[PDB]
């Protein structure tokens, strides 16, 4: 009780996990082109090629 | 967790009398006569401002380092996930897919 | 009812030559939007054709804001003291529609004046205290009292329907009166501006 | 861990010591020990602080 | 401030009046007003009544445990404490101290005087007998027995009172000598008012 | 009323404007900033701290007067270490000379607050009387070469007692009656504090060079210090009483003349039990205790726990609640709004002072908040939750945000989701953008 | 640029300062109803308080002794009264106890010199302190030079009054006497206060120290109405409220004074300054220096 | 510094010579210089003259218009203070001293003595301040009147120092103890005998 | 500490014994006992011998031997210091004081006593160990012959006590009072009645 | 690594240092016109000094209390005098006025021990003395423990001297004595400076 | 803004006492004498130094933050204006041209 407190972040671990989840979903479906413009559908074997 | 420790350090600095006979200021105000009491409290205000000064500078520097780490992390996100890296062994080891 | 202290009642805490600067200070200022209490000369029976009123003896707590208006100088002054029994030290301020008399001794006031009676053929100036408010065995002392003093206020105005604001407080042992003079159009209003 | 036992403003006289052992019994049978042991409460440790 | 000298008191009945006398250092004695402080739980260190510096406005704490008078005369003043309409609750050991002052047991600003608002008891037998207040002079003892029985740690040349005998004496080689009296002037607070010079 | 003002002086030194700081959180923003300009965002303007609701004092189990009544008439004034120890018990505290103070010469207290001894109950108090002169009163305090400052008891910081000394020329002698109290100077067998061992040993064998070369441990002196009577002005006596206050488990036997007030649970009070005082909220023991550790002070030098003087319960005491004042306010280029986050509290005890005040209305100038929104960072007052979210504007924390978009007050109005009073909400992580793997 | 001399002024009107009331020890009495003289329009001799720094207790507030020879003030008051040693120390931020804080009190915010000495003689009707009586606590903010007659109870204890009747549940009344030396902390002292008043309007009391009147337009140390500073003295360049003529900057320094000889306001502008940036080659060659 | 005994002075016409009488204190007696101080109730103490020991070298200030002469005996030490060629302007209260000293009414040199030059009357003119009519009647006693009247306004037990006889008197518990009379042995400034003691 | 009170000493012969008596402050009195410090112009100041309270066991340095015995009688609460088997090497100025601490060369403890063994080199009043400290109020001198020194400086208003002859004087304006003290009252034996008030 | 022992010294001659006159409490007078004995080539007596554990002032600089036994001196002077309470107060440096500096001051730079205690032996000749004189100003800036007789005056003025005279127009020749119980703070005390 | 506020804050700290009872260095010099002056000065020097130490410390951190940003800007000048960058979200959003 010496005025030593901690506030939570704006984006706490659950919302970080939800943004991560979007990033994962894109990485697989769109490759990198969902953080560089609107999401694309590109088949995963072709992306790999 | 080193923040929790930095805070626990500020709690410990309250066991330090800073050359006073006590670290409780309300007690001094009541127990010691102004010639003694004003000095005893000022020693404690000074010492604590110094302690805080050390806490806050460390936190600020730490924040600068965290920011820089956040910028590395933001870079690995851009360079490794939302794009491919042409930076050698930046995204692991070997040739980045 | 009450009116509010509309971000007014600030006095100079110092006398130093400042220019274009902020300071954060703390002293006995009039708190903003506080309740300022109205008093009227409440009529009581036994009028006797004299227009009889009563007036309590008002608490003084940590310094006061005081203000009044004038139309015909019906207010002859004000008095600061304790029980006002002429067996207790008091400050008597005599306007009597002329020059201010500063006098501190054992005084009383009630709600019934004897020689403080509104001018017609009476007074129109008097530079002495009322002598009908002593009850003897006086013992009082002072070195800073001077009767022909503060003619920079006067107990009479050039024009009427103005408001005079005063703040009375004790700071560093000095009995301080700070005031501001401003017109009003009606006695029901007080300034909406900074004083 | 030793926990407080005594805290009386009496004072201290400790330089040398003896332990108060009742290593006498009222019986005249020397064979019968009840406190005749040299390894009973006769034994104790003394350490230093 | 320490060093109060109390007198008066004694065995009184309820009502009537009782006046206390005192003497003290100028920081107390010379005040135009002194009040009442006493010890004895139930009425403990309470100042419940007093009177103005001039005029006759008598005030009291809303406990109504009497309305007492501070006898003062603004013409070479000392203060006498006059109690009026004593109640059974005004039995205590009393100190004669300035109004904001707080004499109390634990260090004893003097030994006080006993006011008993009933018969019997009193300040160690009817309030007439031994028991001093404190010293003044550079050192003092109390009683004859205080000195005589264990004043052998007293170094030659020491100037000492017995203020329970009023004795003025000096430690000399293997004993004491007395000064005694060369002239006697009556006790303080005799008649402070007419020598208004 | 003494309130802080941010005064504005022009060229002439004339006060042309002022802001009354303890008026509204917005004025506190300006007083904090030391400017009449506020820019859009959140400021720390003050803190809320609950003020005391009660001052709890306790009256004794036994009423009597404390027997101090025999030691200022004439008594034993033993040594400076071996004391005329008189037990004080079963009485109404006559520690009242510290309570209203005197003027003293020594006013040094440790482990107890001297000014609150009539609030505080004790189990046993020993009154230790002695008489010492000016040149020895100085030796009470640590440090400074002396004859008693340098041995045994000084007055340590961890001392449970008060040293009371005042100027009186009453009472002399009777200090030299000690001879059953002696402790070593030279020792080879150590020196334990305050020995009563008058011993027997003999030697001429030293340690450092000895016998004609001013050695050490060439002798076996014993010491026990008294007082020298005043033999000239300057050798001024003072009467010293040390009160050793037993804060240890046992029912109280001595407290002040003031009437008992019992324990007030979940309100901010001023407490003072078994040496432990401070401003805090009383509850009852959830913490484990040893019978020897029934009271606590933490590393922060505040009360942790205390055992109750009248009851058999150990109390857990936690210092009174407080929290940051975070004001959500726009620029001064638009009408100002005031929503306040009251850091880390629920929305049922939102008052600035709970059952207390700061000589100002319960909140600050209001006695109610209104527009109370329970957040994950405390309780937000002046803003209500809406079901219309944004990707934040002014962040509050924990996914909670507010926005002010010239909505003719947004963090200073009631909620609507059918009109532009879109105030505070849990932030959305943008919108979903439909895609399917193919 | 370093100051060239200090400026010490003399006033428009230079007569004799009647400090005798306290330096001849005319009367000490009556702490709040003083025997005093006003010092104005004159050359003061602070001889007593210049060539002696001994006495019994000599503590100036605002100034230290033997400085009065440089400073000018608006008015000076020569005040006197008698109190005890335990009370003398209460003028300074002194001690707690029933010795009280209020028996005059002189914080450094108010300039004055308070000198305790003991030659108590000639002060009549000071033994008992009567004809005035004042409170330790009151509702109208107790300050020195106040007198009170109590009719109401002061009830302000940490534990509430009308029940336990603790601390601040009494009627304070005070009026302090003194009695002769007997031992330590039993000793009276006569107190002289010279109150050095620093206000708007020209300074009128100055020392006998050298006349540097109307020396301007160079870097000097000025001693203008008890305020000092360093700078270059020229005529004021700004408008004023007449009540506020002696400056206080952000730095609590004075930039502005009202002149003691003229009716003008004198502004003090700081002394010439600039950084020196030295450029030098190496030691391969001679060391040539060009200085910016 | 405290105590210096002055006498001599008086009314002269401008010119002539004038001598003071003084039972010269170690404050000034032992100095390399002992000359004059002067003051007037219009103006504070000023230097007048001093001297260099052995020789004809004297100095005097413009505080006076005289040409005052100081001579000393350097064996069986005594100082000869003689004013010469007094002008009306030299009217003042005189004290014996060197140029530097630490005068104060708290460091009193008594009353000094008044010298008037072509005034044709006694008194202390050239005033701006007060010194009143001195008088007597004080808490820290200066008379026998005080010993009787004010003895009653002080605490029981104190040693009272009478600065006009330099005697101690003793107020005691429940009375008084006056100290006995004795011998009047006059004060020299100095005399050869101390090393034989 | 200082102002110790001693009796005994003078000329004794080698062998035998010499018993000294001493009384002192609680600081000295209450410690082990009182032993001996001695010095002579041919002998360094040293702690001779002491005791650890009464017993058969006493101690002494090998720098100065002697089976010295220290004891306290109950008949009079003083300390008796006995030196046994004295040799001429023991001629020294003695101080009778407790073993901890030691007199400073920049201080002087009590009067001391001179002891000379088989000679006569000591026991001469007026010299060191027969010239030292004792009590006072303001000042004290050893004799009238000494007090005279105040008649050879302008100096008055001194509270004087002749600490070494137990006589009471005031140095007054131009004189000294020669004050009467009454009869010697011998110091009695210790008995505990004082906490009976 | 900690020490186990100190280095121990002893002079080359066994004679006790003649601290006699000061010890027997004689010839305490003036405050400049000291009774000074030079102490050299002898055995010190300061073990008992530190062990006396007494004195109102025991203010040492440059030498080490409770360690004085091994601490050798090249010259020891014992200066004995009587000064008043108020002068004893003012012995330490940083006093009020430049007039305190020449009243009596023992700087913190000055090596020695100030021994002062409450003894009141010897009262006369603390200003009666003719060898007791000092200077306030000197054009060659006289420093403390120095006395002289001068024909020449340091004259500067705070107001230019002659015709008009300010402060420091004096012939700077001083001595101050005192008379106790004619005021307060004029009580004598004995002081020894080593 | 921070340049100016830092300089303004530095000036405003001149108002500090740091336990002295005067802030005015000139009045202390000219009006007080050592028994008081030294006491206030010992306290102003240490106090003021802490504030100066803080001013410099704050400028060193402000300088580091800008130096890093500059090194980053210089990197970007070379990788984004000269030729083409191979990094993504370095040289603006979308595909670097």
């Amino acid at each position: 009780f010496n005025g030593l407190t901690v506030l939570p972040p704006l984006l706490t671990d659950e919302m970080i996990a939800q943004y991560t989840s979007a990033l994962l979903a894109g990485t697989i479906t769109s490759g990198w082109t969902f953080g560089a413009g609107p999401a694309l559908q590109i088949p995963f074997p072709m992306q790999m090629a | 967790n080193q923040n929790a420790q930095a805070l626990n350090t500020l709690v410990k600095q309250l066991s330090s009398n800073f050359g006073a006979i006590s670290s409780v200021l309300n007690d001094i105000l009541s127990r010691l006569d102004p010639p003694e009491a004003e000095v005893q409290i000022d020693r404690l205000i000074t010492g604590r401002l110094q302690s805080l000064q050390t806490y806050v500078t460390q936190q600020l520097i730490r924040a600068a380092e965290i920011r820089a780490s956040a910028n590395l992390a933001a870079t690995k996100m851009s360079e490794c996930v939302l794009g491919q890296s042409k930076r050698v062994d930046f995204c692991g080891k070997g040739y980045h897919l | 009812a009450y009116t509010n202290s509309f971000t007014r009642g600030v006095y100079y805490p110092d006398k130093v030559f400042r220019s274009s600067v902020l300071h954060s200070t703390q002293d006995l200022f009039l708190p903003f939007f506080s309740n300022v209490t109205w008093f009227h000369a409440i009529h009581v029976s036994g009028t006797n054709g004299t227009k009889r009123f009563d007036n309590p003896v008002l608490p003084f707590n940590d310094g006061v804001y005081f203000a009044s208006t004038e139309k015909s100088n019906i207010i002859r002054g004000w008095i600061f003291g304790t029980t006002l029994d002429s067996k207790t030290q008091s400050l008597l301020i005599v306007n009597n529609a002329t020059n201010v008399v500063i006098k501190v001794c054992e005084f009383q006031f009630c709600n019934d004046p004897f020689l403080g009676v509104y001018y017609h053929k009476n007074n129109k100036s008097w530079m002495e205290s009322e002598f009908r408010v002593y009850s003897s065995a006086n013992n009082c002392t002072f070195e800073y009292v001077s009767q022909p003093f503060l003619m920079d206020l006067e107990g009479k105005q050039g024009n009427f329907k103005n408001l005079r604001e005063f703040v009375f407080k004790n700071i560093d042992g000095y009995f301080k009166i700070y005031s501001k003079h401003t017109p009003i159009n009606l006695v029901r209003d007080l300034p909406q501006g900074f004083s | 861990a030793l926990e407080p036992l005594v805290d009386l403003p009496i004072g201290i006289n400790i330089t040398r010591f003896q332990t108060l052992l009742a290593l006498h019994r009222s019986y005249l049978t020397p064979g019968d020990s009840s406190s005749g042991w040299t390894a009973g409460a006769a034994a104790y440790y003394v350490g230093y602080l | 401030q320490v060093q109060l000298v109390e007198s008066g008191g004694g065995l009184v009945q309820a009502g009537g009046s009782l006046r206390l006398s005192c003497a003290a250092s100028g920081i107390i004695f010379g005040r135009n007003a002194m009040g009442w402080y006493r010890q004895a739980p139930g009425k403990e260190r309470e100042l419940v009544a007093g009177i103005t510096r001039r005029g006759s406005i008598t005030y009291y704490a809303d406990s109504v445990k009497g309305r007492f008078t501070i006898s003062r005369d603004n013409a070479k003043n000392t203060v006498y404490l006059q109690m009026n309409s004593l109640k059974p609750e005004d039995t205590a050991v009393y100190y004669c101290a300035a109004d904001p002052a707080s004499p109390a047991p634990g260090d004893y600003w003097g030994q006080g005087t006993q006011v008993t608002v009933s018969s019997g008891a009193g300040g160690s037998g009817g309030s007439s007998g031994s028991d001093g207040a404190s010293g003044s002079r550079v050192t003092a003892f109390s009683n004859m027995d205080d000195m005589l029985q264990k004043a052998h740690l007293v170094i030659e040349g020491t100037f000492i009172y017995l203020r329970d005998s009023t004795e003025f004496f000096i430690r000399v080689r293997d004993g004491w000598k007395k000064l005694q009296l060369g002239e006697l002037i009556p006790i303080p607070a005799d008649s402070p008012p007419p020598p208004a010079l | 009323q003494p309130r802080t003002f941010l005064l504005k002086y022009n060229e002439n030194g004339t006060i042309t404007d002022a802001v009354d700081c303890a008026l509204d959180p917005l004025s506190e923003t300006k007083c904090t900033l030391k400017s009449f300009t506020v820019e859009k965002g959140i400021y720390q303007t003050s803190n809320f701290r609950v003020q005391p609701t009660e001052s709890i004092v306790r009256f004794p189990n036994i009423t009597n007067l404390c027997p101090f009544g025999e030691v200022f008439n004439a008594t034993r004034f033993a040594s400076v270490y071996a004391w005329n120890r008189k037990r004080i018990s079963n009485c109404v505290a006559d520690y009242s000379v510290l309570y209203n103070s005197a003027s003293f010469s020594t006013f040094k207290c440790y482990g107890v607050s001297p000014t609150k001894l009539n609030d505080l109950c004790f189990t046993n108090v020993y009154a230790d009387s002695f008489v010492i002169r000016g040149d020895e009163v100085r030796q009470i305090a640590p440090g400074q070469t002396g004859k008693i400052a340098d041995y045994n008891y000084k007055l340590p910081d961890d001392f449970t007692g008060c040293v009371i000394a005042w100027n009186s020329n009453n009472l002399d002698s009777k200090v030299g009656g000690n001879y059953n109290y002696l402790y070593r100077l030279f020792r080879k067998s150590n020196l334990k504090p305050f020995e009563r061992d008058i011993s027997t040993e003999i030697y001429q064998a030293g340690s450092t060079p000895c016998n004609g070369v001013e050695g050490f441990n060439c002798y076996f002196p014993l010491q026990s210090y008294g007082f020298q009577p005043t033999n000239g002005v300057g050798y001024q006596p003072y009467r010293v009483v040390v009160l050793s206050f037993e804060l240890l488990h046992a029912p109280a036997t001595v407290c002040g003349p003031k009437k008992s007030t019992n324990l007030v649970k979940n309100k901010c009070v001023n407490f003072n039990f078994n040496g432990l005082t401070g401003t805090g909220v009383l509850t009852e023991s959830n913490k484990k205790f040893l019978p020897f550790q029934q009271f606590g002070r933490d590393i922060a030098d505040t009360t942790d726990a205390v055992r109750d003087p009248q009851t058999l319960e150990i109390l857990d005491i936690t210092p009174c609640s407080f929290g940051g004042v975070s004001v959500i306010t726009p620029g001064t280029n638009t009408s100002n709004q005031v929503a306040v986050l009251y850091q880390d509290v629920n929305c049922t005890e939102v008052p600035v002072a709970i059952h207390a005040d700061q000589l100002t209305p319960t909140w600050r100038v209001y006695s109610t908040g209104s527009n109370v929104f329970q957040t994950r960072a405390g309780c937000l007052i002046g803003a209500e939750h809406v079901n219309n979210s944004y990707e934040c504007d002014i962040p509050i924390g924990a996914g909670i945000c507010a926005s002010y978009q010239t909505q003719t007050n947004s963090p200073r109005a009631a909620a609507s989701v059918a009109s532009q009073s879109i105030i505070a909400y849990t932030m959305s992580l943008g919108a979903e953008n439909s895609v399917a793997y193919s």
